[PDB]
């Protein structure tokens, strides 16, 4: 079988900046690959074909070059709506194959992260658990670390934590972290808080509550 | 003096308009004018024919089949073999957008581009016996595919042949699978193949891939002389006893410093 | 003019097997090869294999040989995968496409895809979420903006389909990929509203779990 190899896993763009993401063949395939492009949620998308012909309704800032086994896709003047995964796939050989796809990422002005904690509502409670949220939105660069400190000690047993993907609009990045407790453990102790690193501020960001 | 390409004699020339002989005589879908086509006093194409094969490849023995054209006046096109006749096999598929008809994707109208079916390509084995008191010209084909996925996809059969046999043709053929530059769009290569069966002669077919049947085959039904002449003139509603490659001339006086090509073989020339 | 409409989400048990469609439209269904793919998390798209409809022609993947069987039904325009002694790793989304060019072409790029279907294997049992508010810590704010918040909490297989006021609040919107413990998926969403917006107006997070056949309304109101 012939591996698809994109060694790009991430890619950074400002918008009007050319980016090229390469496919590299473990061998040789002619001119037939394609690319496709994949949003989040989205079936993909045809943009080339045999290596350099473009599916029909694809914009001309779209180009795809290479030949046996080195391929490449460039993008010229990355607009906002390019925000997507880019994958190639070759039909030369049985079984057809794709790369692992390339995710392109937008690059922007940095954002300080929106910090919102909320206490477990009077209704989880009644069911014998007990849930901490923290809400980190709309933040960049993407990187972030969250802890949870009860009663001024670092907790990192029963934390679950999710990721959105980068935000079509406006290019930021948001974060969610729940500490889940039993409401015994939860009764326990006083003062709650999460607390975010961030590059936008020096010291982390401190969102608290007390139980009473 | 002259004027243009006329008639001669009583006969009307056949004119290959944009049409080679190869894309007439294979039915190139863009060539649709020449089917049942009538007698004819010689035959015009044109020097570069815009219509030749539609998919790219190559005319076995064209020249000596152009030979054979110079002593032809008439054909009577005649099913061989109907595309229904094949029960094993996808006779409906072999169509290509280097051969459109009218937009959409066609093909050859005289050979027929047999595909697998079911995930299989069993082993043709025909027979067509000349009952007819004519000769009769057939003309067949193979693929010569860009590489062994697109041979998988087509044949299924990795290691194809053809095989074609007359009273006097033994032709064992193998493809060729190689990449190509594209031509029409297309990497892949048809070559296409012609015998004359003579009356109750009989030619059997045998492959597992690749085969380019035939379906229509030309009775010949007068052999008087003709002439395939080069010319980019047209019709011409005029008559001769001599014409030339470049205009019509009637009566007769020696004068002739134009060209030696000229059907009627009326005197004279340098 | 060209569409691909896969079948609906399902939920199989181990060692089971299922056949999910491809029903295709707006042009000569057996011109064309269907081909199927596997998208899962974390891996590389696979090729599975490949249907000429009507023609008996397939194609598979030596990999999928054991798993997969294609089938097409040309009077009704309709491709189907069969994927047998399922395990864990057959969860993932299978989507159905059309090549490109016609069915002796080379170009054998896929042009139009189905929206995909995803296949869940587990033994788990379905679970409905528990749905709970998130309202701001008492106190007032300096304000300008609040942020809400919906814990969906214990359910199981996905999808959920949140929605704030039945869908008509959009703006501010974060609906966090679920996450998953036990056997039993977790999920929250946040809204973020101009200060003059809450609590005078009534916010109500919407949740939806076909799997269940459940949905469910948790208005947010004040304190805690
Ligand atoms: C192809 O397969 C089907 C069985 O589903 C059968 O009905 C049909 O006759 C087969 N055709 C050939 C040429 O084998
Ligand atoms: C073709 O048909 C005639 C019919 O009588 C038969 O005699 C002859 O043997 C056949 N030719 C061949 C090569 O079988």
């Amino acid at each position: 079988d012939i591996v698809m190899t994109q060694s790009q896993k991430f890619m950074s763009a400002s918008v009007g900046d050319r980016v090229s993401v390469t496919c590299k063949a473990s061998q040789n395939v002619g001119t037939h690959l394609a690319w496709y492009q994949q949003k989040p949620g989205q079936s993909p998308k045809a943009l080339i074909y045999s290596a350099s012909y473009r599916y029909s309704g694809v914009p001309d800032r779209f180009t795809g070059s290479g030949s046996g086994t080195d391929f490449t896709l460039t993008i010229s003047n990355v607009q906002s709506g390019d925000l997507a995964d880019y994958f190639c796939q070759q039909y030369n050989n049985f079984p057809l194959t794709f790369g692992a796809g390339t995710k392109l990422e937008i690059k922007r002005a940095d954002a300080a992260p929106t910090v919102s904690i909320f206490p477990p509502s009077s209704e989880q409670l009644t069911s014998g658990g007990a849930s901490v949220v923290c809400f980190l939105n709309n933040f960049y660069p993407k990187d972030i670390n969250v802890k949870w400190k009860i009663d001024g000690s670092e907790r990192q047993n029963g934390v679950l934590n999710s990721w959105t993907d980068q935000d079509s609009k406006d290019s930021t990045y948001s974060m969610s972290s729940t500490l889940t407790l039993t409401r015994d453990e939860y009764e326990r102790h006083n003062s709650y808080t999460c607390e975010a690193t961030h590059k936008t501020s020096t010291s982390p960001i401190v969102k608290s509550f007390n139980r009473n | 003096h002259n004027g243009k390409l006329c008639d001669l004699d009583g006969v009307k020339p056949l004119i290959l308009r944009d049409c080679s002989v190869a894309g007439w005589l294979l039915g190139n879908p863009m060539c649709d004018e020449f089917i049942n086509v009538p007698e004819w006093s010689y035959i015009v194409e044109k020097a570069n024919p815009v219509n030749d094969l539609c998919y790219p490849g190559d005319f076995n023995d064209y020249e000596e089949l152009k030979h054979l054209l110079s002593r032809i006046n008439h054909f009577e096109k005649i099913q061989i073999i109907p595309k229904s006749s094949w029960s094993s096999h996808e006779a409906s598929l072999g169509v290509s957008s280097a051969c459109p008809y009218q937009g959409k994707s066609s093909f050859f109208r005289n050979v027929v581009w047999l595909i697998k079916k079911n995930s299989t390509y069993p082993t043709i084995k025909r027979s067509y016996n000349n009952t007819n008191q004519e000769d009769l010209l057939v003309l067949w084909g193979i693929h010569h595919p860009n590489d062994a996925a697109e041979q998988t996809k087509l044949y299924q059969n990795p290691t194809t042949y053809i095989s074609v046999g007359t009273s006097t043709l033994n032709q064992r053929l193998v493809p060729r699978i190689a990449t190509r530059s594209k031509v029409n769009g297309q990497s892949g290569r048809m070559e296409f193949f012609w015998t004359i069966l003579k009356p109750n002669d009989a030619i059997n077919f045998e492959s597992n891939g690749n085969f380019i049947a035939p379906e229509y085959a030309y009775k010949i039904v007068k052999k008087g002389d003709s002439t395939i002449m080069k010319s980019e003139l047209e019709y011409g509603n005029c008559n001769t006893k001599c014409q030339t490659p470049m205009g019509a001339i009637n009566s007769s006086m020696p004068f002739h410093n134009i060209h030696p090509l000229t059907i009627g073989e009326c005197p004279k020339y340098v | 003019q060209v569409q691909l409409q896969q079948s609906g989400a399902e939920l199989m048990k181990p060692g089971a097997s299922v056949k999910i469609s491809c029903k295709a439209t707006g042009y000569t269904f057996s011109g064309h090869w269907i081909e199927w793919v596997k998208q899962r998390p974390g891996h590389g798209l696979e090729w599975i294999g490949e249907i000429l409809p009507g023609s008996g022609n397939i194609h598979y993947n030596e990999k999928f040989k054991g798993k997969a069987t294609f089938a097409a039904d040309t009077s009704s325009n309709t491709a189907y995968m069969q994927l047998s002694s399922l395990t864990s790793e057959d969860s993932a989304v299978y989507y159905c496409a059309r090549l490109g060019t016609t069915a002796v072409e080379r170009d054998w790029y896929f042009d139009v895809w189905g929206a995909g279907t995803t296949v869940t294997v587990s033994l788990a049992d379905p679970s409905a979420p528990s749905v709970y508010p998130l309202a701001p810590v008492c106190g007032d704010t300096t304000g300008s903006s609040v942020t809400l918040g919906c814990l969906v909490k214990g359910y199981f297989p996905e999808p959920v389909t949140l929605t704030w006021n039945s869908g008509s609040l959009s703006s501010g919107v974060h609906t966090f990929p679920a996450v998953l413990q036990s056997d039993l998926y977790t999920l929250s969403s946040s809204v973020t509203v101009t200060s003059s917006t809450w609590p005078s107006q009534s916010i109500t997070c919407n949740v939806a779990h076909p799997a269940s056949s459940t949905k469910v309304d948790k208005k947010i109101e004040p304190r805690g």
